[PDB]
C-alpha cells in the first residue's frame, strides 16, 4: 500500500491550528488502523494517535485524529513551539495480504514563535588547521526566527562553494533557529585573501560580521 | 521496564554484508505481536521493512523491495535478527526495531528502540579533527571535522556546561567524511570534550577567549 | 492463532 500526506511542511502561529491530510491507497484493517506520530531528529517515531483517532497515553488533547477507510486528518490545536517535528501517518493492513504496516512520507510543521534577529559570529581558523592544508572558517547565526540567508564574502566576493549550512530544529522553548555556516578552503587559498565576511539577511535586516585574515 | 535496543549498526562496505540485532528487555517473545523493523535515510522518513510473527507460526513478512536482501529471525526469547546483504549506499539508514500489537492492543504494546545506524561506504573508521573556535584576535566552539562513522559526541566542562550550548546537526562531506560544530556563549575556561567512539576518540579542547 | 492484524 502507499500512504500520502498533506505536503511537506505547513506553518502556524503559537495558538494557532494546523491541518496534515492522510490518505492511503487501500483501506487500513478495519477502516481505522491509522496511527500519528510525531518524529524530533535522532529520536525514533513518538505515538500520538492510535486507531485514527485514540490518543495515546500521556499526550495533549490538542493533537486530534480523525478519518476513516483511506483519508485521515491530524489536527494540533493550540500549536505550541514544542509542536516543531516531523509527523507521520500510519497504516496497518493485514500482513498475509499487504505491507504489514505503512508509512506516509511525513509533514513537517514549523510553529511561528515571536521574531528574533540572529547574533551573528565569525570565527577564523585555528592555526594548527593550516598545517592540515585544508581551513574551516565557521559562521554562526544563533537564537533567530523567521528564517535567515547566508552568505559569504571573500575580499567583497561573494562565494558560491566549498559552503556547508546546518540548522537546528526549533527550539522547543521559543521557536527560534540556530545555524552554522562553514567555508572551506586549502590553507594556500585562505592565505590568498585578505577580508572573510559572513553576511546573515533576515528579511531586509542584516547582520555583517568580517575579520581580516592578518588581524589573527 | 519493557524496551527495545537495536545494535550492530555499522559503517560496511558496499557489496557486503551486515546482521542487526534488536534485544528485548522487561519482556519475552510470547503472542498476539509482531517484532518489525523500519529504516529511515537521513531527511527521509522511516519505511517498513519486515516483520516476524512473535508467537509459534514465526511467520515473516518483507515490503516486496526487501525479500530479496533482507532476512528477519527470531534468534532468542530475546532478540530478533534483520541480516542484510549484497548493500549499497541507498541502505544507509538508521534501522528501528518496533513492537507491532494486535489490533485492540497497538496503542499498548507500541514500543521502539532508539535506533541503530548503519552506514554502507567504501572507507575505513577516520577519527576527527577537533579545532577551537574563537574570535579573531563571548561565544566559543569547537570544530569536530572529518569524521567517520556517526556518532560524536560533544560535552562542554565534561557536561556541567549545558546553558548556552548549541551544538549543530552533522554534515556529511562529498569526501563521505563528517563535520560538525558546538558553541557555547559564556560570560573561568571552557573545554570542549569531544568523542568519536568508533576510533576510540577522546580530545579535550580548552578554547582560548580568542585567536 | 497469528490475528489477522
Amino acid at each position: 500500500q502507499v500512504l500520502t500526506q498533506t505536503a511537506s511542511s505547513v506553518s502556524a502561529a503559537v495558538g494557532g491550528t494546523v491541518t496534515i491530510s492522510c490518505q492511503s491507497s487501500q483501506s487500513v484493517y478495519k477502516n481505522n488502523y491509522l496511527a500519528w506520530y510525531q518524529q524530533k531528529p535522532g529520536q525514533p517515531p513518538n505515538l500520538l494517535i492510535y486507531n485514527a483517532s485514540t490518543l495515546a497515553s500521556g499526550v495533549s488533547s490538542r493533537f486530534r485524529g480523525s478519518g476513516s477507510g483511506t483519508q485521515f486528518t491530524l489536527t494540533i490545536s493550540g500549536v505550541q513551539c514544542d509542536d516543531a517535528a516531523t509527523y507521520y501517518c500510519q497504516g496497518g493492513f493485514p500482513c498475509r495480504t499487504a505491507d504489514c504496516n505503512v508509512f506516509g512520507g511525513g509533514t513537517e510543521v514549523v510553529v511561528k514563535g515571536d521574531p528574533v534577529a540572529p547574533t551573528v559570529l565569525i570565527f577564523p581558523p585555528a592555526a594548527d588547521q593550516v598545517a592540515t592544508g585544508t581551513v574551516t572558517i565557521v559562521c554562526v547565526a544563533n537564537k533567530y526566527f523567521p528564517d535567515v540567508t547566508v552568505t559569504w564574502e571573500v575580499d567583497g566576493t561573494t562565494q558560491t562553494t566549498g559552503i556547508e549550512n546546518s540548522k537546528t530544529p526549533q527550539n522547543s522553548a521559543d521557536c527560534t533557529y540556530n545555524l552554522s555556516s562553514t567555508l572551506t578552503l586549502t590553507s594556500t587559498q585562505y592565505n590568498s585573501h585578505k577580508e572573510y565576511t559572513c553576511k546573515v539577511t533576515q528579511g531586509t535586516t542584516s547582520v555583517v560580521q568580517s575579520f581580516n585574515r592578518g588581524d589573527c | 521496564q519493557e524496551q527495545l535496543v537495536e545494535s550492530g549498526g555499522d559503517l560496511v562496505k558496499p557489496g557486503a554484508s551486515l546482521t542487526l540485532t534488536c534485544t528485548a528487555s522487561g519482556f519475552s517473545f510470547s503472542s498476539n505481536y509482531w517484532m518489525c523493523w523500519f529504516r529511515q535515510a537521513p531527511g527521509k522518513g522511516p519505511e517498513w521493512i519486515a516483520c516476524i510473527y512473535a508467537g509459534n507460526s514465526g511467520s515473516t513478512y518483507y515490503a516486496t523491495w526487501a525479500k530479496g536482501r533482507f532476512t528477519i529471525s527470531k534468534t532468542s526469547s530475546t532478540t530478533v535478527t534483520l541480516q542484510m546483504t549484497s548493500l549499497t549506499a541507498a541502505d544507509t539508514a538508521t534501522y528501528f526495531c518496533w513492537r507491532r500489537g494486535a489490533y485492540g492492543y497497538y496503542g499498548d504494546l507500541n514500543l521502539w528502540g532508539p535506533g541503530t545506524l548503519v552506514t554502507v561506504s567504501s572507507g575505513q573508521p577516520k577519527a576527527p579533527s577537533v579545532f577551537p573556535l574563537a574570535p579573531c584576535c563571548v561565544t566559543l566552539g569547537c570544530l569536530v571535522k572529518g569524521y567517520l562513522p556517526e556518532p560524536v559526541t560533544v560535552t562542554w566542562n565534561s557536561g556541567t556546561l549545558t546553558n548556552g550550548v548549541r551544538t549543530f546537526p552533522s554534515v556529511r562531506q562529498s569526501s563521505g567524511l563528517y563535520s560538525l560544530s558546538s558553541v557555547v556563549s559564556v560570560t573561568p575556561e571552557v573545554t570542549c570534550n569531544v568523542a568519536h567512539p568508533a576510533t576510540n576518540t577522546k580530545v579535550d579542547k580548552t578554547v582560548a577567549p580568542s585567536t | 492463532y497469528e490475528p489477522e492484524a
